[PDB]
């Protein structure tokens, strides 16, 4: 909510006609990566010590025990991000033109996407399975050059 | 003769008509096909 | 080689032997009965023309097909790219006693 | 409801009210098919446009000519089956009605002449079916709608194109339909150039001179005339104001006594204002600001005709001085700023060097025909062939559309051919753009890009087929008699027909269709490419066009690739969309008024969409009033935003018009990521039929709608009472208003049983319904093999839990009890299927009979007389089912064996096996043969029998069929006559046809009599045209290949049971390998004792994130659950009106859903048999994006009363006691696949090698022994096994010595080696040698 007045703010700015478009699209896109960052500091603490236990006390925490945290943890899968991916916002997107997007995404999995934001997922999705497809040949290439070489 | 039937006429049609009994028909018929070169890739993708 | 319909298959190259003995034996055959030059000139013309391109057939001129329309695998292609000798059939192989 | 809803209810959570019910969704192929056939009478299409383009056409003389009227096709002779069955395409006949018209031409015309007005066969054609396939040698294959770029025009530039520079070019590109092209291009260097086809450039001039043309009339066009006069000594000079537009004043530009404006002082807007406000047009002005420009035009002095300045020439004041002495106080010259209009034309005028018209023609025939001597009608006739005669090009006024719009003329249409206006307002457009007004175009814009449905390329094939006929048509029109050549002594429809084979079975589209899944078929009919002529190439095709474009929104599915080289270049459709009549793209959308949106639809385009503003059905209405928020989610301009409320246009429809098909069934992907929801959906249609048919519980509830339009089912084409049942036929009574008046009303369907599928599995069919029932039309009589209810089953649902398990689940992997083994539940079929030829030898003919030598009688005996298996046998590899032998030779034999036979002495043997085997590693089933021997050829024994068999079966048939359609009819002729008297058993026991001498009411009863009479006989004559007609049918032997006297086939049946290896998977990603099978005492299990179905590793989801298989696991608990409160109330026997409260109220449970039932509507036994349906589980219908919500997971779970959480405690199989912690559990819906291990690994001990390498073979079907890449060979490289690395080059591929030496020294247990040299070395230095060069080995 506070990320929208700013943005009609910033609006009413861009309205006025005083601040430019380009620096309004570094001052938009900066503080939502900080909405981010401040909603993954949110979960984080939310969850990988969300757990308290007592043991002949009142209260004390500490690791917690929930599945996903551990498996975090571990570094038998998972990752922050991973995490932020189900539970937060998970960042903002480029589209195949290589721009990156101003409106990031708000729901998770857990919620549900939009229509949009799914299609919008897209783009950055084909493109790096293109790239997954197609950076090989550059390897294979490249090497049985080294060893014809060597 | 195609165009007196419409259709195809058959080896024994022509049998007749031609002059000549089935044997020299299914005999030619049985010869008159060319070779057809090693190197074609009957895989539809280059691989085989 | 044949097939069970009495069908065969064969080589690319066999053709490139049999325009180029055909067409000495049309020089040759010329050279007996004593022309102008200019249709010796069209003959050998020729003649380097089915050289050239079965040492390369698409090297020089409009490349060479059959009723394929694809062109004709000249020595050389043989030799080369993958399906050459080299990586295709000399470096991997085939292997008897394996499985999957 | 309707009735098959009635038998199985699948609940719904979407909440947002559709508007639409789907089309039908294969309209698209069939309906290209139906233009192509369908007779055009004026927008000619196909076939007419065909004809008309090309005919009539003449001879050389004036008299003759050939002249369409119209045209027919027949009914096929082979029905489908029979097609199919013989290997045989499907097709009908053709026939065309032409008129030979000649001329008298000793006449004018004098049209009193030969007319040969007569009909011709040629050809058949093949045709599609109801469903839209096309069967070639009786094989089902499809052809697919491609795209490519529309043609047209089509401008861009590039950035950076020489590295001094490091700066963009402009340049331009168009098309025709037909004919050659075009390019307009510029240089850095300000100068337009030309070229056609992409041949070598040209000064775009040139050819303007070529078009019949002078200098003059381009100064006139392209600029102004600025002129002068030089009034007795001082130049004057007309202005414009708006001439000197941001322009630095060269002089003190003043007035007849004014300075507005100093020398070196910019003109601005004032100064123009100020001259524009005192009307000053002329100027006085240095004659100095000449020298530089350029002269209009020629001038010349009267007397002399010679030029004292040629056009096209920069000006001085010598020159002013001569030309005002010559009688010039007036000089026009060229306007030049590149402000307003600036130099580009006589940049590349003063450097076209063509000084006459002919020397353009002649430069353009040169570089046209570059070598070749010019002439006159050479040239001319050339450049007028190539873009002004109709023949060779045209634009299919799609085409002059598009160039009215890229001009933005009123008009539409045309001619195919060009103007000269057209031409230079593109050159006047370009220069336009060039200066910065106008743009270029986009591309992966979709109105840049336009289909290509089937009759399109169906006519291009034949009208090209027309130019085969037509040359040598001209020839022997020309050259032949007149009077007694008739118009089919000169025509040869075979290059016709042949091509019309070509392209059916050569070209990239004509394909084996995948009709191993119903999805996978009709999804593959939907299936769209860029690929082929006109198309594009993987080595040479890039990134970009495999991206995504915004506007493929509501028009493609992006979601829809094969998992391979195809990443974005293969793409099918979306769902609700439709064509531009054209070949471009429209969908549907809801229009917006005040605030309220209209209900009403508008096909939009792509390029109407961006200019207005758009709204989503994800919106929340204001009831009927506007948008309820201010800030609404709209989108214009290729882009959405949030804008008011009142300000929009449209809106969509639905949520979903995006997706595809296998996009739109996957559930609460909105919860899920991309990747694994693509290769989901890829995996969706590689499904596999079970023996069975079980449903999921979770839906989307489009299924309904995929299990009717594949056509694969029966359906109720009209509504009636079941009449007849049978396991392979059903018949059916016609309501009676279905029932037309003419007709029975009676329907049957004989159905198609045990079947090959194109995949090698088994189809059958099976009625889903009872008899004495009745039946509202369009309802399915019969499912299919993976359907059920007319609904989808490829799956099965079952039981899972969440956990690792011992490393039996350690990445990815998957563990199964047994019990399903003992339910064989994932239990399926598959046919194999042979054959063998009788052909005739030199030596004489391959003879098929029982008699074998050498014969291990086991195998034999199941072989008949002929030498033929009996059906119902069962066999394994090697096993021997035909006998068949052929005329051999003889030979001789060394001494040894000599002896050995000699005391044997077995003797005299002139003929060898040719004996047909089963392969090594088979087992199957006996079941169906058929033989096919030459009409011609006698009929062997069986084969007269099997025809006899046909015969009797077909006539039994047939006989059945008419005979119930009789009584049906007799029922008639009984009660018509029974209220005029009665005969009541005067009428019954004397004969039937005896009755027409019995009481008679004289006047009118005769005609009934007599009438009576007429269908007695008609019927019978029916029958009689049945029969004949029929067993010439079966009886007429085979049109087979030379010496191929006469053939048999075979077909089994195979199962195959579940196995560790074969994979398996449901929907979400969510594939897997099994590693065991588990017994049922090890299952942990719960405190009811209840084990589990699967285990699984719970480890990779938060990195992949198919997450909606955990909600539908919620579900999948929850729903089955009050399918055992029923169960037990069942059981327990309780009564209707306990679940009538149960029920509707677990209907009207959610919060907001659009459906809406009731239950007292419905009487009793629909209850009991819809409970019967459901005690198994209720099942439901998620839509994708408006599924339902957790809430309603949760009050859902409560009422199965179960926890809410789903996670219980449960004990070990192996131990009995009690886990750590809870698990959750329930149900999904599961796949398994093709991917198997049977059909998939191998092993190569020894066997065949190649021929001019000797060297073994690849693949299973010929025994293959496995490559090694030769980095399989670095790796030892880098360990140094030079033994092993000597053994698998040499001994087991190519020495035959060395293989030899191994085989033996081992039999006799010795492990040593010897090597040879490897056979491919010399084959290449003989190779090389035939280069001709001396290579050669220096020797030890």
């Amino acid at each position: 909510s506070e990320a929208e007045a700013e943005v009609a703010e910033i609006q009413e700015q861009f309205q006025s006609g005083l601040v430019t478009a380009g620096e309004r699209y570094n001052k938009v896109i900066d503080i939502w990566a900080a909405a981010n960052d401040r909603v993954s500091k949110a979960m984080m603490d939310n969850l990988q010590t969300e757990t308290v236990i007592n043991r002949d006390g009142q209260e004390e925490k500490q690791v917690s025990f929930n599945s996903i945290y551990m498996m975090a943890d571990s570094g038998a899968r998972g990752s922050a991000a991973q995490i932020r991916q189900l539970a937060g916002m998970r960042g903002l997107m480029a589209k195949p033109d290589g721009s990156i997007i101003e409106t990031p995404i708000t729901a998770n999995f857990r919620e549900g996407l939009n229509v949009l934001q799914y299609f919008i997922s897209t783009h950055g999705a084909r493109k790096g399975l293109a790239d997954t497809a197609l950076k090989t040949a550059n390897s294979g290439y490249l090497t049985r050059r080294l060893v014809d070489v060597a | 003769m195609l165009q007196e039937m419409g259709r195809e006429p058959t080896p024994e049609e022509l049998a007749e008509r031609m002059l000549m009994p089935e044997d020299k028909i299914r005999k030619v018929l049985k010869i008159a096909k060319e070779p057809i070169s090693m190197e074609t890739p009957i895989g539809d993708d280059e691989d085989s | 080689v044949p097939l069970d319909g009495g069908r065969f298959a064969t080589s690319d190259l066999n053709d490139l032997y049999r325009r180029v003995i055909n067409r000495n034996n049309r020089l040759k055959r010329l050279l007996d009965l004593a022309a102008p030059d200019i249709i010796v000139r069209n003959e050998k013309r020729m003649l380097q023309e089915a050289v050239d391109a079965l040492l390369d057939n698409g090297r020089r001129g409009r490349a060479i097909t059959g009723s394929n329309k694809r062109p004709l695998k000249s020595l050389a292609d043989m030799i080369k790219g993958k399906q050459g000798r080299f990586r295709q059939n000399l470096l991997g192989k085939r292997v008897d006693y394996s499985g999957r | 409801y309707s009735y098959t809803e009635k038998k199985r209810i699948r609940k719904d959570f979407g909440k947002r009210p559709q508007v639409l019910d789907v089309p039908y969704l294969l309209s698209i192929q069939l309906d290209s098919f139906q233009k192509f056939i369908e007779q055009d009478p004026e927008g000619q299409y196909g076939l007419e446009a065909a004809f008309r383009s090309v005919f009539p056409i003449q001879s050389y003389s004036g008299n003759s000519e050939l002249q369409y009227v119209s045209y027919r096709l027949g009914e096929p002779v082979f029905d489908v089956q029979e097609c199919q069955i013989r290997g045989v395409t499907y097709s009908a006949p053709l026939r065309v009605k032409l008129r030979l018209v000649i001329y008298e031409r000793e006449a004018p015309e004098g049209t009193v002449k030969d007319i040969k007005e007569q009909e011709v066969y040629m050809g058949e054609i093949p045709l599609m079916t109801d469903n839209g396939t096309f069967v070639i040698n009786g094989t089902e294959r499809v052809i697919v709608s491609q795209l490519h770029r529309s043609p047209g025009v089509f401008f861009d530039s590039d950035k950076g194109k020489t590295h001094s520079s490091g700066k963009v070019l402009y340049n331009a590109r168009i098309i025709p339909y037909r004919g050659s092209w075009l390019d307009f291009e510029f240089d850095p260097k300000d100068n337009l150039f030309v070229r056609i086809d992409r041949r070598r450039k040209l000064p775009a001039t040139i050819i303007l001179r070529a078009l019949n043309y002078t200098t003059e009339q381009i100064l006139d066009l392209f600029f102004e005339k600025v002129i002068f006069e030089i009034r007795d000594n001082k130049l004057q000079m007309e202005l414009v104001p708006e001439r000197l537009r941001g322009e630095t004043a060269s002089f003190d530009i003043e007035a007849n006594g004014k300075v507005y404006v100093e020398k070196g002082r910019r003109i601005t807007a004032r100064h123009i204002r100020q001259l524009e406000k005192d009307d000053v047009k002329l100027i006085e002005v240095p004659v100095e600001y000449i020298a530089g420009k350029v002269v209009a035009k020629d001038y010349i002095d009267e007397s002399t005709g010679e030029l004292i300045c040629a056009a096209n020439m920069e000006l001085s004041l010598d020159l002013l001085a001569k030309l005002s002495q010559s009688g010039h106080k007036r000089i026009e010259t060229l306007f030049t700023n590149d402000l307003d209009h600036g130099p580009y034309i006589s940049e590349t005028l003063r450097v076209d060097p063509t000084n006459d018209r002919l020397s353009a023609l002649v430069e353009i025939y040169r570089m046209m025909r570059p070598g070749e001597p010019p002439t006159r009608e050479a040239a001319e006739s050339l450049f007028e062939n190539l873009f002004f005669s109709e023949d060779r090009y045209d634009l299919s006024a799609v085409g002059r559309m598009k160039f009215n719009r890229s001009l933005l003329r009123e008009e539409i249409e045309g001619s195919g051919i060009l103007s000269k206006d057209d031409i230079i307002d593109v050159m006047k457009k370009l220069i336009d753009i060039r200066n910065g007004k106008g743009e270029v175009d986009d591309i992966d814009h979709l109105g840049n890009r336009r289909i290509r449905s089937v009759g399109e390329m169906a006519e291009n094939q034949f009208r090209v087929g027309l130019v085969r006929v037509e040359r040598a048509v001209k020839e022997r029109l020309s050259l032949g008699d007149l009077d007694t050549l008739m118009p089919q002594d000169m025509i040869n429809a075979k290059p016709i027909s042949a091509a019309v084979k070509e392209f059916f079975g050569s070209s990239q589209l004509s394909q084996f269709m995948d009709q191993n899944n119903p999805l996978s078929e009709i999804t593959h009919k939907r299936r769209i490419s860029a690929l082929g002529p006109g198309g594009l190439t993987r080595e040479r095709a890039g990134f970009e066009v495999r991206d995504v474009h915004p506007t493929h929104y509501g028009r493609v599915c992006p979601i829809e690739t094969p998992e391979g080289p195809n990443i974005g270049l293969i793409n099918s459709l979306s769902v609700y969309a439709q064509t531009n009549e054209y070949g471009f793209l429209e969908t549907p959308y809801r229009k917006v008024t005040d605030g309220v949106v209209t209900d009403e639809i508008h096909y939009l385009s792509a390029i109407e969409e961006g200019n207005y503003v758009i709204a989503q059905a994800n919106s929340n209405l204001d009831e009927e009033g506007h948008f309820v928020e201010d800030l609404v989610t709209c989108r214009s301009k290729g882009e959405s935003s949030l804008f008011s409320r009142d300000q929009v246009d449209y809106m969509d429809v639905s949520t979903q018009q995006v997706v595809s098909v296998g996009a739109s069934l996957i559930p609460f992907l909105e919860h899920d990521d991309a990747n694994r929801a693509l290769m989901g959906a890829n995996m969706q249609r590689q499904a596999v039929p079970t023996l069975r048919a079980d449903k999921p519980l979770v839906g989307t509830g489009m299924e309904r709608a995929v299990a009717v339009d594949s056509g694969v089912t029966a359906v109720a084409k009209r509504g009636g009472v079941v009449q007849y049942v049978d396991a392979s036929r059903i018949v059916i009574k016609v309501n009676e208003d279905e029932m037309y008046p003419g007709e029975a009303g009676i329907d049957i369907y004989n159905l198609t049983k045990y079947t090959r599928s194109n995949q090698n599995t088994c189809i059958n069919q099976m009625p889903c319904v009872s008899l004495g029932e009745p039946v509202e039309r369009g309802d399915v009589l019969a499912d299919g093999p993976s359907t059920d209810l007319g609904e989808l089953a490829l799956g099965q649902n079952m039981r899972v839990a969440f956990m690792p398990w011992n490393g039996y689940n350690f990445e990815d992997s998957i563990l199964v009890s047994e019990r399903v083994v003992q339910e064989d539940r994932f239990t399926t079929i598959h046919i194999q299927e042979l054959a063998c030829v009788s052909r005739d030898t030199k030596l004489g003919p391959e003879e098929i009979t029982a008699d074998i030598p050498n014969v291990g009688e086991a195998a034999l005996s199941k072989l008949d007389e002929s030498g033929i298996v009996y059906i119902g046998a069962e066999v394994t590899g090697g096993d021997i089912l035909v006998g068949k032998v052929t005329p051999k030779g003889e030979t001789q034999l060394t001494p040894e064996e000599k002896l050995l036979r000699a005391i044997f002495g077995e003797k005299a043997s002139d003929v060898k096996d040719s004996s047909l085997r089963v392969p090594n590693g088979v087992s199957g089933t006996v079941i169906d043969v058929q033989v096919f021997t030459r009409d011609g050829v006698e009929k062997d024994k069986r084969a007269l029998e099997i025809e006899e068999m046909q015969l009797k079966q077909a006539k039994k048939d047939l006989s059945e069929e008419l005979q119930i359609l009789e009584a049906g009819l007799f029922s008639r002729i009984r009660a018509v006559l029974v209220a005029g008297g009665v005969e009541a058993e005067k009428l019954d026991k004397l004969p039937r046809d005896r009755w027409l001498e019995l009481g008679l009411t004289d006047e009118e009863k005769q005609n009934q009599l007599e009438q009576l009479a007429e269908q007695y006989d008609e019927l019978k004559h029916e029958f009689e045209k049945k029969l004949e007609a029929k067993r010439r049918k079966i009886t007429q032997g085979d049109d087979l290949a030379p010496g191929v006297l006469k053939i048999v086939k075979v077909y089994l049946a195979v199962k195959r049971r579940i196995q560790p290896g074969d994979k398996m998977a449901g929907r979400h990603g969510n594939k897997g390998v099994i590693s065991k099978i588990n017994p049922i005492e090890d299952m942990p299990y719960d405190e009811n004792g209840t084990p589990v179905d699967i285990v699984l590793n719970p480890l990779g989801v938060p990195s992949r994130m198919n997450i909606g298989q955990i909600l539908e696991t919620h579900l999948g608990m929850a729903a089955k659950g009050i399918g055992d409160k029923i169960n037990a109330m069942l059981k327990q026997q309780q009564e209707v009106a306990k679940l009538r409260e149960f029920i509707q109220r677990a209907y009207d449970l959610g919060a907001d859903v659009r459906q809406k039932v009731d239950l007292s509507t419905f009487s009793d036994e629909e209850v009991m048999r819809l409970a019967e349906n459901l005690r198994k589980g209720m099942p439901i219908a998620t839509p994708v994006f408006d599924g339902a919500k957790e809430a309603e997971i949760k009050e859902l779970l409560k009422l199965g009363d179960l926890p809410t959480s789903g996670q219980i405690r449960l004990y070990d199989g192996r131990t009995g006691e009690q886990f750590e912690r809870p698990v959750t559990v329930g149900y999904m819906y599961m796949l398994k696949l093709n991917h198997l291990v049977d059909d998939k690994m191998h092993a190569r001990s020894t066997g065949s090698y190649s021929l001019v390498t000797q060297q073994p073979l690849g693949g299973k079907a010929q025994f293959g022994g496995q490559r090694f890449g030769e980095m399989e060979v670095w790796a030892l490289e880098a360990y140094g096994a030079a033994y092993t690395l000597q053994e698998m080059l040499t001994v087991k591929s190519d020495d035959v010595n060395g293989r030899t030496k191994m085989y033996k020294n081992i039999v006799d247990g010795n492990h040593q080696m010897e090597p040879g040299m490897p056979e491919s070395f010399n084959v290449l230095l003989k190779e090389i040698r035939s280069l001709g060069i001396n290579i050669e080995l220096e020797d030890e």
